[PDB]
RNA sequence: ACGACCAGGGCUACACACGUGCUACAAUGGCGCAUACAAAGAGAAGCGACCUCGCGAGAGCAAGCGGACCUCAUAAAGUGCGUCGUAGUCCGGAUUGGAGUCUGCAACUCGACUCCAUGAAGUCGGAAUCGCUAGUAAUCGUGGAUCAGAAUGCCACGGUG
RNA sequence: UCCUCCUAAAGAGUAACGGAGGAGCACGAAGGUUGGCUAAUCCUGGUCGGACAUCAGGAGGUUAGUGCAAUGGCAUAAGCC
């Protein structure tokens, strides 16, 4: 919650004067990050799932809900009802802290990083990004992992427009560009 | 373990284990742990942290992983985009240096595309 | 939360060869040593160096002169 | 390539078209036969005709096509498949 | 003009098929350091010490030599020690990028060499097929002709055997 | 033989070698109850990931769903946990 306390004192001041708001509940806010793995070469045996669901439970520390699928379609050989995919949402405190280790540990990790996209905020302010290997986080192990997964981020914030979440990620320092 | 992006194997020597870097070869790992003052034959095992944080500071030196690969792709796109001689060999994916192209070019084209 | 299904996430200090000293809650258990943090991680001096386009009438002139 | 004690290389009748054509300012294409010769930077921005072995093809100059000679930006072999 | 002169191009192209070769797929080896033993040749528009400079190919100054004198020119395989420890690897070197040197009016098509980077295929080869009976095969370096430059070819030479 | 629609003329019923489709089962949960939930499609954004898996937002408002034919129902859902 040490970003969640940056948020409330210094974020908040910021975005009122530069939006001049009429509320302070009009500012924006992040309400909810989720961590997404399609993992669809699952359908071949569970235990890619078993550990993908396994690594993904050790990035943000929650047990993954393994998702399914809505439909059966036949171009990927699934059938309505198979799991083919794990997710996690992180709100209140664990959302921050991943938040936290997010932008400051992993992001820096990231083999050649040279900054994210300004045109990844869906029109409605929330933000997706969706990185390459799971190895840029710490939480694993390089010698006790084999296989390189590859998760997506979704940060859902409460900002109307487009620019106005683009305002408040660069009020974290959100490297953009 | 973790130098210039990529990390590093533990059991091989110091030499060879730099070379993993793409960008580095024998003679510039010599050139890296001479400005370190690292032994060849020491492992990347049993290092200190204070000589691994001496050993990106020289890695840092020259271009590595992220700048070189994307240096060599805009020397050729750099070709490409002028259209020299060069440049075509570059984009009909044959060989550019002179080679012959009557027999053994097995290299640049793949192998063999059979006449169906 | 639940009780039982999850890891455990305790926290640690991640420290860094800029010394930034930095206590995050984690699934690491042990203690951790980083290389880069976004504190000290050349994006906002290195990155700007390494377009590194160069000029050819530039590289011409240095060659020799006339 | 050449070495460098002895600089780049041009053809003088070439390298008196090119102080001709940049003092009377005309876009004529220069036809030429210097296969061989280094492109100068007082160059940019003219339309010269490199021979080729049969004909002259036009060649407009960039500024990334200076460290170059003529001869690369004319090829000789025309090759467009076999089946 | 089917004769003659010049510039540029081509003889070097490239879905492919074959011949002859070179280097490999490594541990009877790769690598690093140290160290021992050859023969046969070439040299004046040539061979070019020594010294200096360059990581290097080379550059500068420059002796000596028409040569049992001097130079090309330190033979390599070997041995001694260390190293890798079976992996597409410290095997293999293709390819490609960058930077160069030298030759030559001139290295784009289209030269050789060096340096830095790159690190393909390849883990011993189907049917088939070749050479060889002793200093032979196998393997290891050396030199010459042609030649401004430009060989894995060719012609010679000794080592181990 | 049995079911559904039309012919069938706004109650029921109504024929033809009239026009069209199905059934000869399934389920120990796909039953009972309590509690909860709400689709199809499209748009945009996002590692592998592509027309099409999963994720996040928006439009849409049942164009979906019903073990199976058709018809009538179905949001208090009879749909879905
Ligand atoms: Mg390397
Ligand atoms: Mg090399
Ligand atoms: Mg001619
Ligand atoms: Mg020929
Ligand atoms: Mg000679
Ligand atoms: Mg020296
Ligand atoms: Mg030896
Ligand atoms: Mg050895
Ligand atoms: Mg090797
Ligand atoms: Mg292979
Ligand atoms: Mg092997
Ligand atoms: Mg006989
Ligand atoms: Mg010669
Ligand atoms: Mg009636
Ligand atoms: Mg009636
Ligand atoms: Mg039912
Ligand atoms: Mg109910
Ligand atoms: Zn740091």
């Amino acid at each position: 919650a040490k970003l969640h306390d940056y948020y409330k004192d210094e974020v908040v001041k910021k975005l009122m004067t530069e939006f001049n708001y009429n509320s302070v509940m009009q500012v924006p806010r992040v309400e909810k990050i989720t961590l997404n793995m399609g993992v669809g070469e699952a359908i071949a045996d569970k235990k890619l799932l078993d550990n993908a669901a396994a690594d993904l439970a050790a990035i943000s520390g929650q047990k993954p809900l393994i998702t399914k699928a809505r439909k059966s379609v036949a171009g990927f050989k699934i059938r309505q009802g198979y799991p083919i995919g794990c997710k996690v949402t992180l709100r209140g405190e664990r959302m921050w802290e991943f938040f936290e280790r997010l932008i400051t540990i992993a992001v820096p990790r990231i083999r050649d990083f040279r900054g994210l996209s300004a045109k990844s905020f869906d029109g409605r302010g929330n933000y997706s990004m969706g990185v390459r290997e799971q190895i840029i986080f710490p939480e694993i192990d390089y010698d006790k992992v084999d296989r390189v997964r590859g998760l997506d981020i979704t940060i859902t914030t409460t900002a109307k427009s487009d620019e106005e979440g683009r305002a408040l990620l660069a009020a974290f320092d959100f490297p953009f560009r | 373990a973790r130098i210039a992006g990529i990390n590093i194997p533990d059991h091989k020597h110091a030499v060879i284990a730099l070379t993993s870097i793409y960008g580095v070869g024998k003679t510039r790992s010599k050139a890296i742990l001479a400005a370190a003052g690292i032994a060849e034959d020491v492992k990347i095992s049993e290092l200190s942290e204070g000589q691994i944080d001496t050993l990106r500071d020289e890695v840092a030196k020259f271009v590595v992983e992220g700048d070189l690969r994307r240096e060599i792709s805009m020397s050729i796109k750099r070709l490409m985009d002028l259209g020299c001689y060069r440049g075509l060999r570059h984009r009909r994916g044959l060989p550019v240096r002179g080679q012959r192209t009557k027999t053994n070019a097995r290299t640049r084209k793949g192998p063999r595309k059979p006449i169906k | 939360m639940k009780k039982d299904i999850h890891p455990k996430y305790e926290e640690i200090t991640a420290s860094c060869s800029c010394g930034n000293v930095m206590k995050i809650r984690s699934t690491v258990g042990h203690d951790l040593n980083l290389d880069v943090c976004s504190k000290c991680h050349p994006f906002f001096t290195g990155k700007q160096r390494d377009v590194a386009t160069g000029g050819r009438v530039d590289r011409f002139n240095k060659r020799f002169n006339i | 390539p050449r070495s460098l004690k002895k600089g780049p290389f041009i053809d003088l009748h070439l390298l008196k078209k090119v102080e001709k054509a940049v003092e009377s300012g005309d876009k004529k294409p220069l036809r030429t036969w210097s296969r061989r010769s280094t492109i100068f930077p007082n160059m940019i921005g003219l339309t010269i005709a490199v021979h080729n072995g049969r004909q002259h093809v036009p060649v407009f100059v960039t500024d990334e096509m200076v460290g170059h000679k003529l001869g690369e930006f004319a090829p000789t072999r025309t090759y467009r498949g076999h089946a």
